[PDB]
């Protein structure tokens, strides 16, 4: 029993990690706020917000490409290509834009916080930061977890917004589907309390678990070059576990 | 501090079984939250396409659920059990000594003074007492059905009220019922 | 700093937009707001089906919503809330009198 | 007036509805 | 504490291949049984539409 | 008992002939 | 190995879930095994499977 | 992939068939005959060759 030893103190360890990652959470929540601390804010929704922008406006018209192109070829069998609108929008308010824009969000601005956080801990600023008197929980790390806690959610509705747009591009201008019926169809069935702030209730659940992974990464990393690197692929394994497992409850809740 | 952590993270992963299980019986997969549900049973002739976990309505507002059906083979005939509701397809007192007063006039009316022995509403102050414990508002002669819920849709069990000076108590057997509509035998029929 | 600033403020803007085209023209939420309506109801008995803000038609035209739908144990038929309307339903000057002239008519008449 | 009762209904017709109606 | 190591080491190896034996469960790969069935037999002149493994 | 033939059978009734009949 | 087998439950948990609602309004839960094998086998498991 | 959507089917049956109750012989018989080795399968197995 050599390697079952091994396994066993593999998932020890590993449960020791939640410990260490839930009292470090409930440090940063709960603490009154400082002088300076808006400004700091204000500065990581631009590295973390900003920057993510391109990769989210891109990826959400390619998905509502696929969806009206995939979709019109079901509906048209049963005579019901003016629900096309219908389940395009529902289709991404409910499911897809608050998974898939939780994806990528855990590789690029998720990735990039273990990062920059972790190669602090390697050169020695937040020991050189705590020796002077300040706290590198509240001065660094507190504005990058609040940053990633209001950014997907504001991301995730241009990610709805957009591929609304590329499955009316394919659907209306390609396809040749009456543009009346698309719009009147989808104000008929999608309402705005349990289909569109269903939606935003999820990404908030997936922001608080993408940016705690990631920042509890970079802290207690090894401050060593591929220990950085190793802490960086856990934040994309442990966020899309997160983010898969937590959305068949969600749905299991709010739409069962 | 390897055990002050250690403890921590364990009572995270319990915390995150015990949402759960309590988002499970939210979303309505597993138990049962309605309202100090009682359980009645009734017996059927054709019961294809109800399934467990199904629906009860008394005129179109959900008033309980299903919980199984068996064959019972000596007789031919399906078996449903299905749970009802405490807080709205029963009574309570003011409504109960509304129809205390109802049924000992009503049964004990003109015509069955002059039709047993001169007790003079004796007899009526014993079923009064047999009354208020576990009586439902389901008369005596109502029938359950398995309606169809639309067109297309899924079956459910409807109750049709009508009639009825007595009352049924808290786990008796419907006893008047019909199942489901073969509509391939109906067009069976029309050719 | 200035640069930063001036980008935050275009991710604000841009979700203004999303937020405003996901809620009036995707959803049925401009379309939910009634002149001054009163509150009628009626009693059913078999209401399967219909949900609470649901809509009320006179002509195929909409002039309400459903309120709240409950049993009733003591008599068992459904009960549904339901509020109408200011404009499309109660009448106004000229046509109250143009009413009122006729139901005396309608009532002294010959017969 | 306002706020009264409308005492002529029919509820829904289910699919058992619109047969017993045929026959 | 090497045998609290051996112990949950052992838990994860004993629930990972009762997954596997539940999972080649839920689905034709090997069992699909019935209580005790025994058979019969009938004969028709149109069954179209009917395929095997149906109720 | 256990392995007989049940006698008595009817076939099923495809739409076509459904026309057919209903003219 | 590890993060493709419980990604892949995951996702068609979700599929039968949600699928069922769909079906069972129209009376085809009956195609409950067709659109969840043609969703996964020809848009959701290429997909998924590569951004992971 | 293949190890993707085959545990995705077995996710997706087990709370189709075993927790909502559809027929298991028509979960089956339905995929049978509307699913094609040659168009959805191989199919799936081309997207994912490119993606790698
Ligand atoms: C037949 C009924 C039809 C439905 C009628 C509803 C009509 C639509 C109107 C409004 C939509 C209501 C739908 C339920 C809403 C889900 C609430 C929920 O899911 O609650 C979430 C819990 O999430 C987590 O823990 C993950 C934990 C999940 C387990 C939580 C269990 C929830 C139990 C209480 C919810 C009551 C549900 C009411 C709906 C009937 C919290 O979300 P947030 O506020 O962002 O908190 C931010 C987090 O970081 C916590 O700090
Ligand atoms: C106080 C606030 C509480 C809010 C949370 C409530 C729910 C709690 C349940 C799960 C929470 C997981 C979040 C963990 C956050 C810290 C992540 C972490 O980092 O912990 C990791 C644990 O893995 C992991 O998260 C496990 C990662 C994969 C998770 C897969 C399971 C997800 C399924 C969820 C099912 C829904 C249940 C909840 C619904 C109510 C371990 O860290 P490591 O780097 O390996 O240790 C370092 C050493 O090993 C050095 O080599
Ligand atoms: C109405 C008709 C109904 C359909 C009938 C078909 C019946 C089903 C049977 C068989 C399925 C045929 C469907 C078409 C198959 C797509 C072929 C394809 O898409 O070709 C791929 C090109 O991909 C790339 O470049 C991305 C480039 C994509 C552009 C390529 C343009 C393809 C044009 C030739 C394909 C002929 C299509 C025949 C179908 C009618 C190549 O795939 P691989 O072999 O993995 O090469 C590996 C790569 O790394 C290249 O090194
Ligand atoms: C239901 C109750 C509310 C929901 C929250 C529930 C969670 C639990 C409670 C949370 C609030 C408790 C209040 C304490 C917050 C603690 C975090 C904190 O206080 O962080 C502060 C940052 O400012 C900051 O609030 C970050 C500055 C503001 C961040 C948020 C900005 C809000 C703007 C978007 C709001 C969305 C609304 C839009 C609706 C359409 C302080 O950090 P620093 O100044 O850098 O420290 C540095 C020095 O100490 C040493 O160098
Ligand atoms: C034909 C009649 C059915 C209508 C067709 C239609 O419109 O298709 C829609 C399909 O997408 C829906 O909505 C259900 C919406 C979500 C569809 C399933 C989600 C897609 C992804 C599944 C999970 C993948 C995990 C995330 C991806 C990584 C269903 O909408 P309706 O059925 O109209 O009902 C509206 C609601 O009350 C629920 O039904
Ligand atoms: C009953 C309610 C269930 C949900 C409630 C649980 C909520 C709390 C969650 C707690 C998580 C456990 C924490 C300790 C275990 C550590 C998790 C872990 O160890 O994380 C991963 C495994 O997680 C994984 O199995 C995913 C781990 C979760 C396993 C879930 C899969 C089985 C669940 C069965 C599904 C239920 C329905 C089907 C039943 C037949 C490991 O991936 P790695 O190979 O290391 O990747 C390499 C990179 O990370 C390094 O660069
Ligand atoms: C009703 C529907 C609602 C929908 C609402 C509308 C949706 C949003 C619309 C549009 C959003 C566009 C996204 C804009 C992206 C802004 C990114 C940005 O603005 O970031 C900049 C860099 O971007 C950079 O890398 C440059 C980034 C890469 C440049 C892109 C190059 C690819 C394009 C060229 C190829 C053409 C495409 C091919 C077409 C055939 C910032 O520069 P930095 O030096 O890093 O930081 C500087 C700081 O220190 C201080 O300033
Ligand atoms: C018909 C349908 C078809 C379907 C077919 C079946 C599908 C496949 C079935 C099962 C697949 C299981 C996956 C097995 C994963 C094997 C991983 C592995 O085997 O990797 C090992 C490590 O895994 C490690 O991290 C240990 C990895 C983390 C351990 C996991 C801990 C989480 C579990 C504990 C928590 C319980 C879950 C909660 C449930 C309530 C290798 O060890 P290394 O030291 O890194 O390398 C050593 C080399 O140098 C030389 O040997
Ligand atoms: C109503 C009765 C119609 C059947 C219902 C059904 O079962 O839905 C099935 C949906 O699966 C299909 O293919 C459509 C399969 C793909 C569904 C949409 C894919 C979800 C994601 C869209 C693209 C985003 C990529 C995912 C992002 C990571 C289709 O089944 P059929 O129509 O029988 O045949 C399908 C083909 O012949 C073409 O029509």
């Amino acid at each position: 029993m050599n390697t079952i030893a091994w396994l066993g103190r593999l998932v020890i360890e590993r449960i020791r990690g939640i410990g260490v990652a839930a009292l470090m959470l409930l440090q940063i929540i709960f603490s009154l706020p400082s002088a300076g601390g808006f400004g700091r804010f204000v500065y990581q929704m631009h590295r973390v917000g900003v920057m993510s922008l391109l990769i989210i406006t891109v990826s959400g018209l390619f998905i509502g490409l696929v969806l009206g192109l995939q979709g019109y070829s079901i509906l048209v069998n049963v005579g019901s290509e003016s629900m096309l609108g219908t389940m395009v929008s529902l289709t991404l308010l409910r499911e897809l834009a608050p998974v898939v824009a939780a994806l990528l969000f855990a590789g690029r601005a998720g990735s990039a916080l273990t990062a920059e956080i972790g190669s602090m801990k390697q050169s020695e600023q937040l020991a050189s930061m705590e020796m002077i008197g300040v706290d590198p929980l509240k001065q660094i790390v507190s504005p990058r977890l609040w940053a990633g806690i209001v950014s997907l959610p504001m991301l995730t509705v241009i990610f709805a917004a957009i591929g609304i747009v590329g499955g009316k591009l394919v659907g209306v201008d390609f396809l040749g589907v009456d543009e009346g019926s698309f719009w009147s169809g989808m104000q008929n069935n999608v309402q705005f309390g349990h289909d569109v702030v269903n939606g935003i209730i999820k990404s908030i659940v997936f922001a608080l678990l993408c940016t705690w992974i990631a920042v509890f990464q970079g802290y207690a990393c090894d401050p060593t070059p591929e220990g950085i690197a190793t802490a960086m692929t856990r934040t994309v394994v442990y966020s899309s576990l997160c983010v898969l497992g937590f959305d068949f409850v969600l749905t299991a809740v709010m739409f069962g | 501090s390897r055990t002050s952590e250690l403890a921590v993270g364990i009572f995270v992963i319990i915390f995150g079984i015990a949402l759960f299980f309590l988002a499970m019986k939210v979303s309505g997969l597993v138990g049962t939250n309605l309202s100090d549900g009682y359980t009645m049973k009734a017996q059927f002739d054709n019961v294809n396409g109800l399934k467990p976990r199904a629906k009860v309505t008394m005129s179109g507002v959900t008033i309980g659920r299903v919980d199984s059906i068996t064959l019972d083979p000596v007789t031919r005939l399906a078996t449903v059990t299905f749970d009802l509701d405490g807080k709205l397809t029963s009574f309570n007192a003011e409504q109960l000594k509304e129809v205390q007063k109802n049924a000992l006039d009503e049964l004990r009316y003109s015509s069955d003074y002059t039709q047993a022995t001169p007790a003079q509403q004796k007899t009526m102050e014993q079923q009064l007492i047999s009354n208020m414990n576990s009586i439902t508002s389901i008369d005596e002669d109502a029938y359950i059905m398995v309606a169809t819920n639309g067109l297309l849709g899924e079956k459910y069990l409807k109750i049709v009220p009508g009639g009825g000076l007595n009352y049924l108590k808290r786990g008796d057997t419907i006893s008047n019922t019909q199942g489901t509509m073969d509509l391939e035998d109906l067009i069976s029929k029309f050719i």
